[PDB]
DNA sequence: TGGTTTTTATATGTTTTGTTATGTATTGTTTATT
DNA sequence: AATAAACAATACATAACAAAACATATAAAAACCA
């Protein structure tokens, strides 16, 4: 698109490997750790980044949508959603309010 | 296709001649085009490390006055009147020096007509040229004959072209990055021997034995499948290639 | 005459086609050297 | 004859637009039955 430029090449992957080797050479180590690659990728992404210059019931909604993406049944008998809400960490009053809100929203 | 072509390009073929006025050499001139940043230069160096004669780029007759004689003084293709010759950046090359490669495409000769010398001479090896799609690096919305900015007369006479375009996607480039880091997994590739791979010293001995011990004849029995293979591109340089 | 239909004048919209200006890329021209 | 390099002159791709072909609409004229 509009702000795009170039594409990913294997020479850039080789340069990322070379920059990780240079970062390991600057730390005088015989091995390449995980700290060099995450610095090199941050370096190559911030090299182009200068051009731009709660969940209280949303978690319950994602849990209900995960159960709606595996089977897709909007029933009135909830026996598994109440068990995963009990093992998810929160209470049942917010669960009942979320059930009433999404039944009012008709999902 | 590319590795098979350079393998049979260094295998050569059959060079047969007549008694007085005819000669033919089993030879293929190859060209590479498509997406950049892949193994192209690697190949362009690897083959320079395989052949015993070749330059990484024609010669010229001279009337030497000290001995009053027509000497020749050269390098490049002239030196490699045997083996291969590697040329990179074919599209950025000038048009004045394209006329000498226009003769070495299928004629394998040098015809100099200048001050002091009018001489045609022997100059056959095979070219290996790597080119680029102008500024395009290949476009799917344009034809192949216009995307590389290469003349049709000089490209129909080319024996073999190679679309070495990448067309990046999944479950391919992932194996590419995995194979490039698999030798970075260990500090030394001592584990390169337990696979189906011939060594270099056995390969060059087999290639040198096959190039100097086999003179194959093209019988009439393969006539019928050749005619129909020609008409599919027709619906003589391709037939000679 | 009198209503009704048909053509024309006026008015605007749509798509194809051809012209021109211009910034950038290509190509020719000259001179020194091999 | 070829190469190189600095410079000038020309061509080219496209932007912006004009204009003609192609197309429709409706109030006023104009035939025209009747």
């Amino acid at each position: 698109s509009k702000f795009s430029f170039g594409q990913a090449t294997p020479r850039t992957l080789l340069g990322i490997i070379r920059l990780s080797q240079a970062l390991a050479k600057l730390r005088l180590a015989d091995m390449v750790d995980i700290d060099d690659v995450e610095e090199a990728l941050r370096l190559v992404r911030v090299s182009k980044e200068s051009l731009y210059q709660e969940s209280p019931t949303t978690k319950i909604f994602t849990i209900i949508k995960k159960m709606l993406q595996e089977t897709g049944k909007n029933t009135l008998s909830y026996e598994n959603i109440v068990k995963t809400v009990r093992l998810r960490g929160f209470t049942m009053l917010q669960l009942s309010n979320c059930i009433q809100e999404y039944s009012y929203l008709n999902v | 296709d590319v590795k098979k072509g350079i393998l049979l390009q260094l295998f050569g073929g059959t060079n047969k001649t007549f008694t007085k006025g005819g000669r033919y050499r089993g030879d293929i001139n190859i060209l590479l085009c498509g997406d950049p940043s892949t193994s192209k230069s690697q190949i362009l160096q690897y083959v320079h490390k395989i052949t015993p004669r070749g330059v990484y780029t024609t010669a010229y007759i001279t009337r030497d006055v000290d001995t009053k004689q027509l000497v020749l003084e050269s390098g490049a293709l002239v030196l490699s009147d045997g083996g291969v010759c590697c040329i990179d950046e074919f599209d950025k090359m000038s048009d004045s020096t394209r006329s000498v490669l226009h003769e070495v495409m299928e004629q394998q000769t040098i015809s100099i007509a200048k001050a002091g010398i009018i001489t045609t001479l022997n100059a056959r090896s095979s070219i290996l040229a790597s080119a680029n799609p102008i500024g395009s690096r290949y476009n799917p919305n344009l034809p192949v004959t216009e995307n590389i900015d290469l003349p049709p007369p000089l490209l129909s006479r080319f024996d073999l072209v190679y679309l070495v375009l990448d067309k990046v996607d999944e479950k391919n480039d992932r194996e590419l990055a995995k194979h490039l880091t698999n030798l970075y997994l260990e500090d030394k590739p001592e584990h390169i021997s337990q696979d189906d791979v011939l060594p270099v010293e056995f390969l060059t001995m087999y290639i040198s034995y096959a190039k100097e011990h086999i003179h194959p004849i093209i019988t009439e029995a393969a006539k019928t499948e050749l005619v129909r293979a020609y008409v599919g591109m027709r619906k003589t340089r391709q037939l000679e290639s």
